[PDB]
RNA sequence: GAUGGGGAAGCUCCGUUUCAAAGGCCUGAUUUUAUGCAGGCCACCAUCGAAAGGGAAUCCGGUUAAGAUUCCGGAACCUGGAUAUGGAUUCUUCACGGUAACGUAACUGAAUGUGGAGACGUCGGCGCGAGCCCUGGGAGGAGUUAUCUUUUCUUCUUAACA
RNA sequence: CUUGUGACGGCCCGUGAAAAUCCACAGGAAGGAAUAGUUUUCAUGCCAGGUCGUACUGAUAACCGCAGCAGGUCUCCAAGG
RNA sequence: UCUAAGGGUCGGGUACGAUCAACUUAGAACUGGUACGGACAAGGGGAAUCUGACUGUCUAAUUAAAACAUAGCAUUGCGAUGGUCAGAAAGUGAUGUUGACGCAAU
């Protein structure tokens, strides 16, 4: 059956965010008027958080646990879907097709996607999603 | 270059921080 | 360096590095074959030379009058 | 068809000129 | 039908002694020494020319900005786009292979 | 049209060097200049670069082979007996 | 071709990274302060050898009895060093846009590693460019003209750099 | 026509230099903002660029052949029929 | 003095016409004191014998050859503590950045 669902995690293989891990929140199999190809509305991490050891006491921890996200429409041929998954409820309502073409709405969506990614990272969730793919 | 260039960059930053020290 | 906007030209004339400007008149013919006067302004900075071209005599006169008192204008 | 250009030109010249200064 | 001369003291037709005849504003013909042409930077894996990178002699790359020397991707001015794509694919797939290999090899000796 | 009756690619040698030497040179230059099947990409694109170097123009692979052919019979029987010994070493 | 070494009675010979304890590099720390002591990094391992190989960066006009890419006038560029202002970026600290190839005025990056350029035969045909050659109209000057010749010759140019 | 260059093709038991030098990438050490900074690979602005050579011939007279010797001596440009 | 063939660029609802520019070949009359690649430029050819296969090289200043070289063929030595060769000696060298499809000697 089909697998490119609204909660999958993939790896971008083309563009500025190549090698970055994203989560699909909105698939579009039969394209659109402005995008005549099967695409998705992914959200991902541009700058991964760094490694944290026992030596860093709370200031380097707050410095190194920062996440810089992004939101992007990508073709299916520029995605590599994975076996893992990631829950989306906190930001699937705030990233959508009309939140693009508007830099203020992109800024506002990136803020709450950043907040969700930091709370999931400070919890012990999705170490593979928050790790950096080394290539 | 890149080596003498980085040395010049750190020299400029060191001089600037020494004068804003005062 | 060629300057397309008059604002850019005036801003450069305000610089303390620029103290003199030269003006040259050239005869040109339009599509209809009618002659007109083309005015070229040149200002030299320590590192570069700036040029502005004005095809209207009236506008060129206004531009010369608007130049800062510190800048001296000479005609070639 | 240079009337529009002349209007904008005059505005630029007026903005550049600052011979009149207020003192208080 | 004017004839020209070398402008430097090298009288031989070496690779660094290439000239081109130009016509001056004085109306005469004159030789003009041209520098050697630059070759495009090449990909590290496939060896093909990198697209979007400026073509200069190596000392001239210190004069231009970062935009002329890079592309806005990982391995930007260093590897080709398809090479970066295939190494991303290779990386992800064989770490998954290593995960599956590890769980099978621990499972078989845990059973036996 | 068939321009030469029998000399072929050795027609560049004229009448020189002897016919029996030109025969051996013809037999080895045909193998030397023929194209071969690529074992990786599946196309007829393998050509000789230098003696022993056989590169495919399509998929850019390069295989070390014989001096004038891409694979010699000695190498074929060596690869066969290495494969046979590798199957025997577990048995 | 020295050194460490090893031969040679010796003048000297071998060898050039070798059976060597073979050195310097940046951050700084200290502000009795000089530069030791805090550190940490690195192991090539002298030097000579091309006025045709590699290589940072300059062109035009004029000028002398004799010099000029060197002088004069104008217009540039590179390297090394100082440095301030504007612009950019940031409260999501270290930019945005494009599906993508990629784009822009900018848009931190030490140690260490990797890659590219430097950096490359000869011949053949084909395509493109520059200069020259040929040629038309027109604006000037000169020549021939017993006859003929809207004719013969000549000027009509645009550098580096952006 | 001369010359530069591009994409190719032929040839090899011949496959046709090295180093200085410059740039990029990977990495994430360290430094960092909010009443403020951080950046001088963006623009503009400031100062300096030492030493030696530099004329002329380069050849039936400037070089070598006892010489102002029909000899020898590397190379660039190349109009019309 | 002619003829013929060999092209480009524009033009067609949802066969051709116009314009422009090349030197290449073939053919036909006519003509002349039978001349015409009109100067320049520019292979003599054939039948055989001896010898060396060929291209190449040498006795600068009396010999360019049939001499030397050559590819081809064959022999010999040598598996590195080695073969061949160097050095007065050496903790020294060449082949050797080499390894029998190689190096060395004929
Ligand atoms: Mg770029
Ligand atoms: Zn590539
Ligand atoms: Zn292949």
């Amino acid at each position: 059956a089909k697998f490119l669902k609204a909660g999958k995690v993939a790896v971008v293989v083309r563009g500025r965010y190549a090698g970055k891990k994203v989560v699909i929140v909105k698939p579009h199999d039969e394209g659109s008027k402005s995008h005549p190809f099967g695409h998705a509305l992914v959200a991902g991490i541009e700058r991964y958080p760094l490694k944290v050891t026992k030596k860093h006491g709370a200031k380097k921890v707050a410095k190194r646990t920062k996440i810089k996200p992004f939101i992007k429409v990508v073709n299916y041929n520029h995605l590599l879907p994975t076996r893992y998954t990631l829950d989306v409820e906190a930001f699937k309502s705030v990233v959508s097709t009309e939140t693009f073409e508007q830099p203020s709405q992109r800024e506002e969506a990136k803020k709450v996607v950043k907040k969700a990614f930091e709370e999931r990272h400070q919890a012990g969730k999705n170490q593979w999603f928050f790790s950096k793919l080394r290539f | 270059m890149r080596a003498k260039w980085r040395k010049k960059r750190t020299r400029r930053l060191k001089r600037k921080r020494r004068k804003v020290r005062a | 360096r060629e300057i397309t906007d008059i604002k850019q030209f005036l801003e450069l004339t305000r610089r303390a590095d620029v103290k003199t400007a030269t003006v040259k008149i050239n005869k040109k013919l339009n599509k209809a074959g009618k002659p007109f006067r083309q005015t070229k302004f040149k200002v030299r900075g320590s590192s570069s030379l700036y040029t502005l071209v004005i095809n209207d005599a009236g506008k060129a006169k206004k531009l010369i009058q608007s130049l800062p008192p510190t800048l001296k204008v000479n005609r070639l | 068809d240079d009337d529009d250009d002349d209007e904008e030109f005059d505005k630029i010249i007026q903005q550049f000129k600052k011979t009149d200064i207020l003192k208080y | 039908a004017q004839r020209v001369t070398f402008r430097r003291r090298n009288p031989y037709n070496t690779r660094s002694n290439k000239i081109k005849v130009v016509k001056t504003p004085g109306g005469i013909l004159r030789a003009q020494h041209v520098k050697k042409l630059a070759t495009r930077p090449k990909c590290g894996d496939c060896g093909s020319a990198l697209q979007g990178i400026s073509t200069l002699r190596p000392r001239q790359y210190a004069t231009v900005s970062k935009t002329h020397k890079t592309v806005s991707r990982a391995y930007g001015g260093s590897r080709c786009a398809n090479c970066v794509k295939e190494r991303i694919i290779r990386a992800f797939l064989i770490e998954e292979q290593k995960i599956v290999k590890k769980v099978v090899k621990e499972q078989t000796e845990a059973a036996k | 049209a068939k321009r030469t009756k029998k000399v072929g690619i050795t027609g560049k040698y004229g009448v020189r060097y002897g016919s029996s030497l030109r025969r051996q040179v013809k037999k080895l230059e045909i193998q030397q200049h023929a194209r071969y099947d690529c074992s990786f990409c599946g196309k007829k694109t393998v050509k000789r670069g230098a003696a022993g170097i056989w590169t495919c123009s399509c998929c850019k692979k390069t295989v070390a082979g014989g001096a004038y052919t891409v694979s010699t019979a000695a190498a074929a029987t060596v690869r066969s007996t290495i494969r046979r010994l590798r199957e025997m070493v577990e048995a």
